[PDB]
């Protein structure tokens, strides 16, 4: 039923950037059916063997004097200069997060829902006040998601019952607004 | 605009 | 760190199919189609900022492709063993009746890379506009893929995302429907 063996073979070549380009490290890795074999890591400037199957790969690409000048010299031919490039859409891109809140039940209401759509970039602080007082235990969360479209949301719930007289707010702080984002679930 | 550049696959060793 | 820039290709026997692509921090910037032998970004404004020489693309697929028939020697000839993904299916954001939405299918942690995906409207396959991503790496080497469904929310329709993979028994139907 398409019962057919599959082989398969994939390469990563991974540029860490870490404060900038301040610092940067390669990592070239090449993994045969999911298990890495040889790695070149910057740090080191040759190859590696990672697994026995790797052994020969790693030994003959050590005699090309050419090939290892070359990577060596990669973190500045290849990783920051890519960095470069795409920094003006990628690193500087910034999406301001929709706010909604709404109630809810669990499987009379039970639950305030504070949605948090469509930012970028994914980091992000979403907190639940009762009036002025943060609420801390009883809030649950869908943890960050990725839409996989540059954008990213995340639903914080609030376990309540609601009393009235009280004023519940969300409050989303993020690097695209220079002020946080309020939103107000009276009675 | 930027070029992005992009690093070469190089071949293994055969029998 | 602050951020990884992934260049990240694949080749797979016997299917024989191998994506090139550029990930950075976990988002697609582009992939070469090899079909079309040129360069698809992930965002329109992306291409209108920096460009990408598709060509020496398929030279590294070419040579992916040589290593591999070496390494499925090298190796005994033993065969990738099947990871089945897991699945959510998810909106792009919260619904209000009669404005576009998206639904998200999201296909993840999983391996070799190939997996049929089909969209159901109310049990009948749905096409209409439907995309996906190319599959995208993960730090253990498996794969992530997003299929997408745009939609009008109605109380009316109900929608599910069958998801087919070698690694699982009978497929996968995630659920979902307006409330």
């Amino acid at each position: 039923g398409d019962t057919r063996p599959r082989f398969l073979w994939q390469l990563k070549f991974e540029c860490h950037f870490f404060n900038g380009t301040e610092r940067v490290r390669l990592l070239e890795r090449c993994i045969y059916n999911q298990e890495e074999s040889v790695r070149f890591d910057s740090d080191v400037g040759e190859y590696r063997a990672v697994t026995e199957l790797g052994r020969p790969d790693a030994e003959y690409w050590n005699s090309q004097k050419d090939l290892l000048e070359q990577r060596r010299a990669a973190v500045d031919t290849y990783c920051r200069h890519n960095y470069g490039v795409g920094e003006s859409f990628t690193v500087q891109r910034r999406v301001e997060p929709k706010v909604t809140v709404y109630p809810s039940k669990t499987q009379h209401h039970n639950l305030l829902v504070c949605s948090v759509s469509g930012f970028y970039p994914g980091s992000i602080e979403v907190r639940w006040f009762r009036n002025g007082q943060e609420e801390k235990a009883g809030v649950v969360s869908t943890g960050l998601i990725q839409n996989g479209d540059w954008t990213f949301q995340t639903l914080v719930m609030l376990e309540t019952v609601p009393r009235s007289g009280e004023v519940y707010t969300c409050q989303v702080e993020h690097p695209s607004v220079t002020s946080p984002l309020t939103v107000e679930w009276r009675a | 605009m930027g070029m992005f550049n992009m690093l070469s696959t190089v071949l293994g060793v055969s029998i | 760190e602050e951020h990884v820039i992934i260049q990240a290709e694949f080749y797979l026997n016997p299917d024989q199919s191998g994506e090139f692509m550029f990930d950075f921090d976990g988002d697609e910037i582009f992939h070469v189609d090899m079909a079309k032998k040129e360069t698809v970004w992930r965002l329109e404004e992306f291409g209108r900022f920096a460009s990408f020489e598709a060509q020496g693309a398929l030279a590294n697929i070419a040579v992916d492709k040589a290593n591999l028939e070496i390494m499925t020697k090298r190796s005994n000839y033993t065969p990738i063993t099947n990871v089945p993904p897991e699945v959510t299916v998810l909106t792009n954001s919260p619904v209000e009746l009669r404005e576009p939405n998206v639904l998200i299918c999201f296909i993840d942690k999983f391996t070799p890379p190939v997996v049929n995906v089909t969209w159901l409207r109310n049990g009948k396959p749905v096409t209409t506009g439907v995309s996906e991503t190319v599959f995208l790496p993960r730090e253990d080497h498996l794969f992530r893929k997003f299929h997408y469904l745009p939609f009008l929310p109605s109380t009316e329709d109900v929608y599910d995302c069958r998801v087919e993979h070698w690694g699982l028994d009978e497929p996968l139907l995630k659920h979902w429907e307006f409330d």
